[PDB]
């Protein structure tokens, strides 16, 4: 969702918000650095 | 109420990404 509020043209979500995206998925999720930024990856392939 | 809740949100984002950088 907070992914979704700030798409616009798809995953348009800038980098401040990629990486306060992978970010908070290092935080929330406990998921590994380079695996967060990796479902920043897949946040913008879906966000499309 | 509502104010102090999105209030909330930005602060609680901010004391987060302070706590990161930190």
């Amino acid at each position: 969702a907070f992914g979704h509020k700030y798409s616009e043209e798809g995953g348009l979500i800038n980098e401040s918000l990629r990486d306060q995206l992978l970010v908070t998925i290092q935080k929330t999720f406990t998921y590994t650095r380079t695996q967060a930024q990796h479902l920043f990856i897949i946040l913008m392939e879906c966000m499309k | 109420l509502e104010e102090v809740n999105e209030r909330e949100h930005s602060m609680k984002a901010s004391l987060q990404t302070v706590d990161i950088r930190l």
